[PDB]
C-alpha cells in the first residue's frame, strides 16, 4: 500500500500540474 | 587573588623540593606553549599520539620521571619515550631537534623552565580537563 | 576567480604547501599516514590490519585496485606530493616501501600537515570546529579559497546584471518599456 | 529491586526524565556516586556491571 | 525566403509559444527532464545505496523505505568521490547503483538546467521589452542550490556530503554540517535567516498593508479580491491612502513613499541575504566556519566560566561524535 | 477555435439522485459484508 | 539545538510547514518584488527609476500583463489581479507561520513527532536496514547525552567516560 | 618499467602480473636452501553463491553473482615462509599480506551477498613428492575467515559488540525475547579452503601464475542471518625466492 | 539455549580489572611505568601465555626488562584468546582514542 | 556500456551546437524593436 | 473478529466514489438558476 | 512494514472528503451558464 499510496498522491500533482499550465482559464483583458 | 602563588608553587626536581612561580613568568608559560606545542599537546593531550597525555600523574610515571621542571626541561633538551632507551629527538622537536621545525631554535632556559611549569600547573588549574580532550570542554 | 579558489585549494605546486598550507586532502593523508605509522611501529601490520567496517584498518583497494590509505581519507586518493611519492610504488602504495623505506623526516612533515589543516573558525581558531581555544592559526589555502570565491561569484551575478541590462540599451528596453507601445500588448495572448 | 555489588552497598539506578525517550542505565550508591553502569564503550570499562 | 533553420531558430525564440523554449531552455528542457523522471523514478525503487565509503548500503526509498519522510535520493559513495561516476562506467546498472551513480547524473543536471532556468529567464527579459534584471533575483536561488550540491563537493573531498536529496537527508545533512562548522554560530547563516527571516517579516507587510487599502467595488456582495478586472493601467490599491497607515504606525519618514522604492526592497531583502547564505557554505566548503568561542570567557586563578556559545558545543560535540560512526577509523574529521 | 455546439446541458433532478442514492447506499449495506468477509 | 535534539523538531509535519511559509513568504517578497522593479515602464526621463511617478497620481507603474505572460511562458502560471497576489502575499508567511506555533504546542507536552514506528520496529530486527532518518536518530543522542548534563544543571548528571554513546574512533 | 601513474585510473592495477607466454621449464628445489615466495597474487575472476532451496533432496547449486562493487577484489604482496618437510613437498605458510577485501555481488534474485574475500593464515602444502614446481603442480589448504567486521562496527540503531547500544533502545517496553538475535551480535570465525594449479613458471625466476578456487563463506552479520556458501575462482600469481 | 556477549562477559573475569597478557589493547601498558614503547610491543608481538610467567620467557629479554616484568607481573593475567576481541589489528589500535 | 557512452555523447553534442550555432544567427535583434 | 483489513476501506470507497457522484451532478444542477 | 492498517482509509478520505467538496461548489458553477 503506502509505497503505492505515496506514488498516488504524486501521479497526481503531475495532473493537477498539467490542468493548470494549460486549462489555465485565459486571464482576460477589458 | 584566584591563583595563589602557592599554586604556581610546583614540584621542580624529583628529590620532592619545590619552586615558585610569578604571576608573570606563568603567562610566558602559556603563550610560549601554544608558539611551541599547540599543534598538539592543546587542552592537554597529544594530538599525534592520543594514548599519551601531558597530565600529572602519567608524567610521574613516566621514566625518567617527567612529573617536575628539571624533567619537562629534559625533555625539551632530548626527547625520549615513556620508558626508557629510544632518543625521539629526530622526530619530536627538541633543543636537540637539529633546528627541525624552528620553532626550537630560539627558546633558552628561561623559557623552557617556564613552559614547563604551564605544563604541571595548568592541571591545578582545570580539573583534569587538562587530560581529556573532547569529552570535557 | 573560480578556476582560481580551486588551484590554492588543491595545487600542491605553484602553492607549495611549505610557503602556504597543507591542501586539505595533504591534511587528511597526513592523518592515517601519521597512524598508520605511529601504529606499525607499536608491532602492528598496517599491510593485513582489518578495518573495523571490516574494509582496511589502514590500507584498501582503489576502483582502479590501487593501494590508498583506508577509513575515510579515501576520499583523497587522488592527491599526491614529494613527502608520500617515494612511500608510493608501481600500484599505489608499496607494502615495502611503506613497511621499512619509510624514512624519519616523512612522519614528521606527515605529523605537521595532521596538526595545522585547512579548517579553522571565521575568529581565527584552528582545529575542529568545536576545540578548545588554544592554537588560532587558520590555514592560507582556506583563506585564499574563501575570498576569491565570495568575490567570483557575486562576479558572476555582477555578468548577470549588465549583460543583461546592456541587452536592453541596445534595444532601449532599460528604463522599462513604453506606456502606449507594450510589446505584450500585440502579441496573440496564447490563453 | 534494590541492586547491591560484591561489597553488598545498595546502588541506585539513576531515572529517565520527560525530555529523553532513551537513557544510558547509571548506577549511584547513596550520597550520588557512580558505583555501576552498562557501558555503550566496552574496552576501558570501569564500573561496567 | 528563410530555409529551414531559420524557421527553427524562430520557433524557439517565438514570443507566441505557450511557454518559452528559449535557446537556453533548449540545454534546459532536455537536462531538467533527464533529471525528474530519473530521480522521479530512483526515488519510487532506489536499491540499497552506499554513501560514506564502507560497504554498509544505506537506502532510504519507497519500494524499501516505504515512506515519503524517510527515502530520499542518497549520495555518492566515497570510494569514486569527486569522481565523474558516469552510468556507463558501472560495469553493471546494477553496481552504477550501489554506489550512488543515479544521484549525480540527477544532480549536475538539475544543476546545469537550473542554471539555464537561471539564463532562460531572462530570455524574455529580452525577447520582450522590459528589464533584464528578473532572471537575476534568481540567482539568489541557483547559486545556493549550487552551494549546496556542488561546492561543498568541491571544497570537501567527494560528492560523499552534498545534500542528499530526501526530506530527512536534508536534516541529516544540515546536522552533520552544524556539527563540523559552527555554522549557526555564522554572521553569514545569519543573513540568509536575516533576510529570509525578513521577507517572512516583510512579504506579510505589503501583502498586508496593500490588501489593507483597497478601494470600494462590491459590498460583500461577491468578494472583495475584483477590485481588479486584469489589464486595468489603474491600481486597484490606494498608494497615499496606504503609507498615510504604516506612516502612522512607525513615524512618518519611515514608511514608503514611493512605490516602486517599495517593490525594489522586497528582492532587496530576500536576496541580498540569501545569497550570503549561499556563499556561507560555500565559505565553509573550503573550512572558514562560524565562531569559535568555546571557553573563551575566563576565570582569574584559570577557571572555566561558560559562555552560551559552549553550551552550543555540546550539542555539537554530541553529533560530532555519532555522525558517520564506524566510518572513520582516525581521531580527526579533515572532511 | 470556435466554441462546440455538441455540448448540451449536464442532466440530473433532486429526485433521480434520490432514487440513485437508495440504490447505492443499501446496494453497499448488502454487498458490504461480502468484502469484510 | 536543543530541539533538534531531545524534540527532534525537524521531522514535524507543522514545523515543516513554518518553513514553508518562512521560505515561500520570502519567495514572494522577492518573486514579486524584482518582479516588479523589472516590468514597470519609462514613466520618468533618466536612467534611474527614482524619480519614477508617485506619489499615487497617474496609474501603477507595472503592467501586470506584460509581466504575467513573462512566467506563464517561463515558469507555467502567472497572476492576474494584484488584490489577491497582495493578500496571498499575506496568507503564505501569516500562515505557515501560524502553523509551526501549534506543533509547539504539542512540545510543552513532550506530545512531538519524533518516531516512524512503522520504523523502529523493521529496524530492531535488521541490522542491515538504514534509513536516513535512523542516521538523524543516532545524532540526537550524541547532541543530547554530550550536552544534557552541562545543560541540565539541575539534574545532577553523572555521566561516566563507557556509558557516552560515539561512533568508533571519535 | 611502468610507474604508479602509467597505471593510475587504468583497471589492471587490481590484476596479477601475466607470466610471460611460453614458458613451461620449472623451478628447482633444495632442501638444502631454504626458500620463500616474494608475492603471492590472487586475481579472481568469478564468484558463486550456493544456493539454498526450499526444497531438500535435491542437490545446492552454484550461480553465478555480479560484482557489484566496484574492481577492488585482488590479494596482491604477501607470504610466510616455503618451506619443504620432510617429505617431498612444499608447506608454504603467511605473514604480512593485503590478504582481507571485503566485496559484495548481487545475486539472481534482487538479494545482495557480501563476504570478505582471504586467505588470512593460509598453509600451502604441494603434492607429496615435487623437486621442482613443474606445472599443474599445488598447494590445496586452509586459512581462516574473521568476520565482515571488527568487533566494533556499530548496526542501523545503536547496537554492537565491542561499543555499541545494549539493546534495541527505540522501542522500550517491547518484549525482546525475540530481538534476542540482534540485540547481542556474536562475532564469527570458521575456516575455509583454497587450491592452487600451476601452469607457468619461468625456472630461471620464479614467477608461478595459474588459476585457483576458494570455498568460503559470506557475512554472518554478527548475529543475523547465517550466512551464505561462496565459491571463488580467478588467476594467481607468487614469485619464489631463497 | 542462549547467546552472550562476547567482549563484555570478559569484563567479568581476569581482563577487566587487570591486564591480559594474552587480549588487552596494548595500551594498557601505559597504566604501569617501564612498560609502554618496547615491553608493550613484544609482550603483544608474541603469542598468547598459556601463564602469567611465561612473560619473563621472550627471546631477547635484558634482566632488566626481565625485571620490570616481575615486579609489575603481579598486575598481568591471561585468558582464553578472545577472537572478536583482537582481530582487527585491534589490540594495536583497538580503533579508540582520548 | 561503452556503446551507449556516445549515444549520450552525440545527443550532448547535437545540442550545444543548436545553442550556439542557434544563439548566434538572429539574435541582437532578437526582441520588439531597437531604440 | 478477523475480517479484511481493507473491507472497510472498500465499503467506504464503494458508498463515496459511486454516492458523490450524484452529489456532485445534482449540485450543478440547481445552480442552472444561480442558486447553492 | 508493520504501518497503520488504516493509515489508508485516513489518508485517502482526507484528499478526498475535502477535495470532492470543491469538485461540487466548483461544478455547479459552471452550470451558472447552463454547462456540464
Ligand atoms: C562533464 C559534464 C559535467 C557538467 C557539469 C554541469 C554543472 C555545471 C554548473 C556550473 C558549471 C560547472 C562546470 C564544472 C564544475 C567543476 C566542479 C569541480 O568539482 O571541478 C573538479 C576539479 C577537481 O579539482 C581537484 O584537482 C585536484 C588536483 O590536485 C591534486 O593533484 C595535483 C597534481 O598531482 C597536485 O598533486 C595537488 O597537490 C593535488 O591536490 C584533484 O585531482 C582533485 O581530485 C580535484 O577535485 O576542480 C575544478 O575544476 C575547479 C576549477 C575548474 C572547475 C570549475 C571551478 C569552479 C566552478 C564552480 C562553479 C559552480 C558555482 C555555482 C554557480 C553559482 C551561480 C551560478
Ligand atoms: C582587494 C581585493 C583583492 C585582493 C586584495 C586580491 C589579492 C590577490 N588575488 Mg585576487 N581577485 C579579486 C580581488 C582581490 N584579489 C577579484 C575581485 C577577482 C576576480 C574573481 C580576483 C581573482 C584572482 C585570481 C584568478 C587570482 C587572484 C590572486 C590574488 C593573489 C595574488 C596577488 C596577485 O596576483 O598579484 C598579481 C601577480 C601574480 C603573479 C599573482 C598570480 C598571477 C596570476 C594568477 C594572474 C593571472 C590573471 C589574473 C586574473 C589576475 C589576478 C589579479 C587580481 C587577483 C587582482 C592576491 C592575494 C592569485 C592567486 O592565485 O590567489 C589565490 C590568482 O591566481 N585573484
Ligand atoms: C534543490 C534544492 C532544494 C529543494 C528543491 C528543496 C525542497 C524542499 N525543502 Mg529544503 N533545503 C535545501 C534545499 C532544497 N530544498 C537546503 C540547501 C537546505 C539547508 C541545508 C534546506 C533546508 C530545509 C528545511 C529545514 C526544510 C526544508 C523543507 C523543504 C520542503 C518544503 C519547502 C517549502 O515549504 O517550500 C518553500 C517555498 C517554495 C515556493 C517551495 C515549494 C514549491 C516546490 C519547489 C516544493 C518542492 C518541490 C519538490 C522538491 C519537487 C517535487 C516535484 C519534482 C519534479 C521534484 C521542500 C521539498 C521543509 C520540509 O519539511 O520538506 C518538505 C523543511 O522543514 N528544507
Ligand atoms: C532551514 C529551514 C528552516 C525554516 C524556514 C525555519 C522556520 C522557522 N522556524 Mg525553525 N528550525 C530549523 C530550520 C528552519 N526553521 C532547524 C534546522 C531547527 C533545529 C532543529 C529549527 C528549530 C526551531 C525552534 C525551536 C523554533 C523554530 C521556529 C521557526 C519559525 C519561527 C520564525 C519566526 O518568525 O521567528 C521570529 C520569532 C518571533 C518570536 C517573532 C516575534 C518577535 C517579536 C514580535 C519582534 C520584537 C522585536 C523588537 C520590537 C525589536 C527588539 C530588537 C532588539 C535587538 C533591539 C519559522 C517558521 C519557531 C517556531 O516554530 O514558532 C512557534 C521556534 O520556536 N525553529
Ligand atoms: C542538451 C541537453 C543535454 C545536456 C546539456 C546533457 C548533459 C549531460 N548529460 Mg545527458 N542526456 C540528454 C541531454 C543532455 N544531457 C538526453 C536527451 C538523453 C537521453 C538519454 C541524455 C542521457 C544521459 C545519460 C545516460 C547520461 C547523461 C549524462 C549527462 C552529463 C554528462 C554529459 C557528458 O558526458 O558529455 C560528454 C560529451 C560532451 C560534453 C560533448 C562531446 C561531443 C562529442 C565528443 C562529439 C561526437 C563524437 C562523434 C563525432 C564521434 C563518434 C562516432 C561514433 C558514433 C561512430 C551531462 C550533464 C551522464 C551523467 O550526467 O552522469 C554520468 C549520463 O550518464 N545524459
Ligand atoms: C530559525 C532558524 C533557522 C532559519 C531561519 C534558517 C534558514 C536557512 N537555512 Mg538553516 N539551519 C539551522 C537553522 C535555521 N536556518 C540550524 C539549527 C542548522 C543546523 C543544521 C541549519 C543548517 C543549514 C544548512 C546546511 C543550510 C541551511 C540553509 C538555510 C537557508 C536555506 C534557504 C535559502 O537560503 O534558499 C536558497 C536555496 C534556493 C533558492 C533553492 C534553489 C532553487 C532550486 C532550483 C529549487 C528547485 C525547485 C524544484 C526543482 C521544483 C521543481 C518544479 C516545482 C515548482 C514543482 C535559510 C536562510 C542553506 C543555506 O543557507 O544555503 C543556501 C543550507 O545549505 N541551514
Ligand atoms: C523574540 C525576540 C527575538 C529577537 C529580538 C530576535 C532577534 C534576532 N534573531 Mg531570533 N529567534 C527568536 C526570537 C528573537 N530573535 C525565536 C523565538 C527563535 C526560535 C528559534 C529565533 C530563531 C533565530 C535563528 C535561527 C536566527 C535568529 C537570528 C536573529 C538575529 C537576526 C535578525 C534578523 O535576521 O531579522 C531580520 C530583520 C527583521 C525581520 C526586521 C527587524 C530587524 C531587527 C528587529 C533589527 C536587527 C538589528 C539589531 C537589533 C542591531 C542592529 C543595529 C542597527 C540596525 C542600527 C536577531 C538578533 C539570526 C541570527 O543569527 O542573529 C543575528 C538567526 O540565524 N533567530
Ligand atoms: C434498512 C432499510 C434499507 C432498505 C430500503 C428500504 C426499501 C425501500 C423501497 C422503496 C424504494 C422505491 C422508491 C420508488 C421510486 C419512486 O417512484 O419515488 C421516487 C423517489 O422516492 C424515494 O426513493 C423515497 C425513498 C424513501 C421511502 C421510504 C419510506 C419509509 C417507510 C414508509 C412507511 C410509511 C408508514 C420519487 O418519484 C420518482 O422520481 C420522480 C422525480 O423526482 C419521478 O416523478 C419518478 O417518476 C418517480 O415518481
Ligand atoms: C433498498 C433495497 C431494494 C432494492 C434497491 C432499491 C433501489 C432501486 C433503484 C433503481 C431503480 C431502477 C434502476 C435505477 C435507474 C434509475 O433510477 O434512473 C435514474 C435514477 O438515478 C440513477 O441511479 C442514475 C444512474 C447513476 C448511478 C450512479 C451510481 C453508479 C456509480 C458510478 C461510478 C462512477 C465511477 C433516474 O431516471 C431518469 O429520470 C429522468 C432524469 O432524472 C429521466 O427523464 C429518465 O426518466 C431517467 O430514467
Ligand atoms: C511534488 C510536487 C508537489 C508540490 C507542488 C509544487 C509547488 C507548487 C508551488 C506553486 C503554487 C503557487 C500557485 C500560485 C497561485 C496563483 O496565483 O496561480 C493560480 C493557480 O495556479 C496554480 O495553482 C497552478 C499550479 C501548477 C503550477 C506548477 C508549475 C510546474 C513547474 C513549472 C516549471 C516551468 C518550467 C492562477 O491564478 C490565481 O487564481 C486566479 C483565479 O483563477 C486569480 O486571478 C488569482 O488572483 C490568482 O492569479
Ligand atoms: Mn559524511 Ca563531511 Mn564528517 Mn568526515 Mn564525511
Ligand atoms: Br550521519
Ligand atoms: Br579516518
Ligand atoms: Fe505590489
Amino acid at each position: 500500500m503506502e509505497t503505492i499510496t505515496y506514488v498516488f498522491i504524486f501521479a497526481c500533482i503531475i495532473a493537477l500540474f498539467f490542468f493548470a499550465i494549460f486549462f489555465r482559464e485565459p486571464p482576460r483583458i477589458t | 587573588a584566584e591563583l595563589t602563588p602557592e599554586v604556581l608553587t610546583v614540584p621542580l626536581n624529583s628529590e620532592g623540593k619545590t619552586i615558585t612561580l610569578t604571576e608573570k613568568q606563568y603567562l610566558e608559560g602559556k603563550r610560549l606553549f601554544q608558539y611551541a606545542c599547540a599543534s598538539c599537546h592543546v587542552g592537554g593531550i597529544t594530538k599525534t599520539n592520543p594514548s599519551l597525555d601531558l597530565r600529572t600523574e602519567t608524567l610521574a610515571l613516566a621514566t625518567p620521571p617527567r612529573d617536575n621542571i628539571e624533567g619537562l626541561v629534559d625533555y625539551m633538551k632530548n626527547p625520549t619515550t615513556y620508558d626508557g632507551e629510544q632518543e625521539i629527538a629526530e622526530v619530536h622537536p627538541s633543543l636537540r631537534s637539529a633546528d627541525i621545525f624552528p620553532k626550537m631554535r630560539n627558546l633558552t632556559e628561561k623559557d623552557l623552565v617556564a613552559i614547563a611549569g604551564h605544563i604541571l600547573v595548568e592541571p591545578k588549574i582545570l580539573g583534569d580537563k587538562w587530560g581529556g580532550g573532547k569529552v570535557y570542554y | 576567480g573560480f578556476i582560481a579558489t580551486c588551484f590554492v585549494w588543491f595545487n600542491n605546486t605553484v602553492y607549495p604547501s611549505e610557503f602556504y598550507g597543507p591542501t586539505g586532502p595533504e591534511a587528511s593523508q597526513a592523518q592515517a599516514m601519521t597512524f598508520l605509522i605511529r601504529d606499525q611501529k607499536l608491532g602492528a601490520n598496517v599491510g593485513s590490519a582489518q578495518g573495523p567496517t571490516g574494509l582496511g584498518k589502514y590500507l584498501m583497494r582503489s576502483p582502479t585496485g590501487e593501494i590508498i590509505f583506508g577509513g575515510e581519507t579515501m576520499r583523497f586518493w587522488d592527491f599526491r606530493g614529494p613527502w608520500l611519492e617515494p612511500l608510493r610504488g608501481p600500484n599505489g602504495l608499496d607494502l615495502n616501501k611503506i613497511k621499512n623505506d619509510i624514512q624519519p623526516w616523512q612522519e614528521r612533515r606527515a605529523a605537521e600537515y595532521m596538526t595545522h589543516a585547512p579548517l579553522g573558525s571565521l575568529n581565527s581558531v584552528g582545529g575542529v570546529a568545536t576545540e578548545i581555544n588554544s592554537v588560532n592559526f587558520v590555514s592560507p589555502r582556506s583563506w585564499l579559497a574563501t575570498s576569491h570565491f565570495v568575490l567570483a561569484f557575486f562576479f558572476l551575478v555582477g555578468h548577470l546584471w549588465h549583460a543583461g541590462r546592456a541587452r536592453a540599451a541596445a534595444a532601449g528596453f532599460e528604463k522599462g518599456i513604453d506606456r502606449e507601445s507594450e510589446p505584450v500588448l500585440s502579441m496573440p495572448s496564447l490563453d | 529491586a534494590v541492586f547491591r555489588n560484591k561489597e553488598g552497598e545498595e546502588l541506585f539506578v539513576r531515572r529517565m526524565p520527560a525530555f529523553f525517550e532513551s537513557f544510558p542505565v547509571i548506577l549511584t550508591d547513596k550520597n550520588g556516586v557512580v558505583k555501576a553502569d552498562i557501558p555503550f564503550r566496552r574496552a576501558e570499562s570501569k564500573y561496567s556491571f | 525566403s528563410a530555409n529551414l533553420w531559420e524557421r527553427f531558430c524562430n520557433w524557439v525564440t517565438s514570443t507566441d509559444n505557450r511557454l518559452y523554449v528559449g535557446w537556453f531552455g533548449v540545454i534546459m528542457i532536455p537536462t531538467l527532464l533527464a533529471a525528474t523522471i530519473c530521480f522521479v523514478i530512483a526515488f519510487i525503487a532506489a536499491p540499497p545505496v552506499d554513501i560514506d565509503g564502507i560497504r554498509e548500503p544505506v537506502s532510504g526509498s519507497l519500494l524499501y523505505g516505504n515512506n515519503i519522510i524517510t527515502g530520499a535520493v542518497v549520495p555518492s559513495s566515497n570510494a569514486i568521490g569527486l569522481h565523474f561516476y558516469p552510468i556507463w562506467e558501472a560495469a553493471s546498472l546494477d553496481e552504477w547503483l550501489y554506489n550512488g551513480g543515479p544521484y549525480q547524473l540527477i544532480i549536475f543536471h538539475f544543476l546545469l538546467g537550473a542554471s539555464c532556468y537561471m539564463g532562460r529567464q531572462w530570455e524574455l527579459s529580452y525577447r520582450l521589452g522590459m528589464r533584464p534584471w528578473i532572471c537575476v533575483a534568481y540567482s539568489a536561488p541557483l547559486a545556493s542550490a549550487f552551494a549546496v550540491f556542488l561546492i561543498y563537493p568541491i571544497g570537501q573531498g567527494s560528492f560523499s556530503d552534498g545534500m542528499p536529496l530526501g526530506i530527512s537527508g536534508t536534516f541529516n545533512f544540515m546536522i552533520v554540517f552544524q556539527a563540523e562548522h559552527n555554522i549557526l554560530m555564522h554572521p553569514f547563516h545569519q543573513l540568509g535567516v536575516a533576510g529570509v527571516f525578513g521577507g517572512a517579516l516583510f512579504c506579510a507587510m505589503h501583502g498586508s498593508l496593500v490588501t489593507s487599502s483597497l478601494i470600494r467595488e462590491t459590498t460583500e456582495t461577491e468578494s472583495a479580491n475584483y477590485g481588479y478586472k486584469f489589464g486595468q493601467e489603474e491600481e486597484t490599491y490606494n498608494i497615499v491612502a496606504a503609507h498615510g497607515y504604516f506612516g502612522r504606525l512607525i513615524f512618518q519618514y519611515a514608511s514608503f513613499n514611493n512605490s516602486r522604492s517599495l517593490h525594489f526592497f522586497l528582492a532587496a531583502w530576500r536576496v541580498v541575504g540569501v545569497w550570503f547564505a549561499a556563499l556561507g557554505i560555500s565559505t565553509m566548503a573550503f573550512n572558514l566556519n562560524g565562531f569559535n568561542f568555546n571557553h573563551s570567557v575566563i576565570d582569574a586563578k584559570g577557571n572555566v566560566i561558560n559562555t552560551w556559545a559552549d553550551i552550543i558545543n555540546r550539542a555539537n560535540l554530541g553529533m560530532e561524535v555519532m555522525h558517520e560512526r564506524n566510518a572513520h577509523n582516525f581521531p580527526l574529521d579533515l572532511a | 477555435m470556435e466554441p462546440n455546439p455538441n455540448r448540451q446541458p449536464v442532466e440530473l433532478n433532486r429526485t433521480s439522485l434520490y432514487l440513485g442514492l437508495l440504490l447505492i447506499l443499501v446496494l453497499a449495506l448488502l454487498f458490504s459484508s461480502y468484502f469484510f468477509n | 539545538l536543543f530541539f533538534q535534539g531531545f524534540h527532534n523538531w525537524t521531522l514535524n509535519p507543522f514545523h515543516m510547514m513554518g518553513v514553508a511559509g518562512v521560505l515561500g513568504g520570502a519567495l514572494l517578497c522577492a518573486i514579486h518584488g524584482a518582479t516588479v522593479e523589472n516590468t514597470l515602464f519609462q514613466d520618468g526621463e533618466g536612467a534611474s527609476t527614482f524619480r519614477a511617478f508617485n506619489p499615487t497620481q497617474a496609474e501603477e507603474t507595472y503592467s501586470m500583463v506584460t509581466a504575467n505572460r513573462f512566467w506563464s511562458q517561463i515558469f507555467g502560471i502567472a497572476f492576474s489581479n494584484k488584490r489577491w497576489l497582495h493578500f496571498f502575499m499575506l496568507f503564505v508567511p501569516v500562515t505557515g507561520l501560524w502553523m509551526s506555533a501549534i506543533g509547539v504546542v504539542g512540545l510543552a507536552l513532550n506530545l512531538r513527532s519524533y518516531d516512524f514506528i512503522s520504523q523502529e520496529i523493521r529496524a530492531a530486527e535488521d541490522p542491515e536496514f538504514e534509513t536516513f532518518y535512523t542516521k538523524n536518530l543516532l545524532l540526537n543522542e550524541g547532541i543530547r547525552a554530550w550536552m544534557a548534563p552541562q545543560d541540565q544543571p539541575h539534574e545532577n548528571f553523572v555521566f561516566p567516560e563507557e556509558v557516552l554513546p560515539r561512533g568508533n574512533a571519535l | 618499467t611502468l610507474t604508479y601513474d602509467d597505471i593510475v585510473g587504468t583497471g589492471l592495477a587490481n590484476k596479477c602480473p601475466t607470466l610471460d607466454d611460453t614458458a613451461r621449464g620449472a623451478y628447482p628445489i633444495d632442501s638444502s636452501q631454504t626458500y620463500r615466495i616474494a608475492r603471492l597474487c590472487l586475481q579472481p575472476t568469478t564468484f558463486l553463491v550456493k544456493e539454498e532451496p526450499k526444497n531438500k533432496r535435491q542437490e545446492a547449486e552454484f550461480v553465478p553473482t555480479k560484482l557489484v562493487t566496484r574492481e577492488t577484489t585482488s590479494l596482491d604482496q604477501i607470504q610466510g615462509e616455503l618451506k619443504v618437510n620432510s617429505d617431498g613437498s612444499l608447506t608454504f605458510v603467511e605473514e604480512d599480506g593485503i590478504d582481507f577485501q571485503p566485496v559484495t555481488v548481487q545475486m539472481a534474485g534482487g538479494e545482495r551477498i557480501p563476504l570478505l574475500f582471504t586467505v588470512k593464515n593460509l598453509v600451502a602444502s604441494t603434492q607429496p613428492n615435487v623437486t621442482s614446481i613443474t606445472t599443474s603442480t599445488d598447494f590445496k589448504g586452509e586459512f581462516n575467515v574473521p568476520s565482515y567486521r571488527t568487533a566494533n562496527f556499530l548496526d542501523p540503531k545503536g547496537r554492537g559488540l565491542a561499543s555499541g547500544y545494549d539493546s534495541a533502545i527505540a522501542l522500550p517496553q517491547a518484549k525482546e525475547e525475540e530481538l534476542a538475535r540482534a540485540n547481542v551480535k556474536r562475532f564469527s570465525l570458521t575456516k575455509g579452503q583454497i587450491s592452487l594449479n600451476v601452469a607457468k613458471v619461468d625456472g630461471r625466476t620464479g614467477e608461478i601464475a595459474g588459476t585457483f578456487e576458494s570455498e568460503q563463506l559470506s557475512d554472518d552479520d554478527m548475529g543475523a542471518h547465517e550466512p551464505h556458501e561462496v565459491k571463488i575462482q580467478g588467476v594467481f600469481y607468487a614469485s619464489i625466492e631463497p | 539455549e542462549e547467546l552472550v556477549n562476547v567482549v563484555d562477559e570478559k569484563l567479568g573475569t581476569a581482563y577487566g580489572e587487570k591486564i591480559d597478557l594474552n587480549n588487552t589493547n596494548i595500551a594498557a601498558f601505559i597504566q604501569y611505568r617501564g612498560l609502554y614503547p618496547t615491553l608493550a610491543k613484544l609482550i603483544v608481538k608474541n603469542a598468547p601465555y598459556e601463564s602469567v610467567e611465561d612473560v619473563l620467557n621472550i627471546p631477547g629479554l635484558t634482566e632488566r626488562q626481565k625485571q620490570i616484568l616481575r615486579e609489575n607481573l603481579e598486575h598481568f593475567t591471561v585468558t582464553e584468546v578472545e577472537t572478536a576481541l583482537v582481530e582487527g589489528g585491534d589490540r594495536y589500535n583497538n580503533g579508540l582514542y582520548k | 556500456m561503452e556503446t551507449l557512452k556516445i549515444t549520450v555523447y552525440i545527443v550532448v553534442t547535437f545540442f550545444v551546437l543548436l545553442f550556439v550555432f542557434g544563439f548566434l544567427s538572429g539574435d541582437p535583434a532578437r526582441n520588439p524593436k531597437r531604440k | 473478529m478477523e475480517v479484511n483489513q481493507l473491507g472497510f476501506i472498500a465499503t467506504a470507497l464503494f458508498v463515496l466514489v459511486p454516492s458523490v457522484f450524484l452529489i456532485i451532478l445534482y449540485v450543478q444542477t440547481e445552480s442552472q438558476q444561480k442558486s447553492s
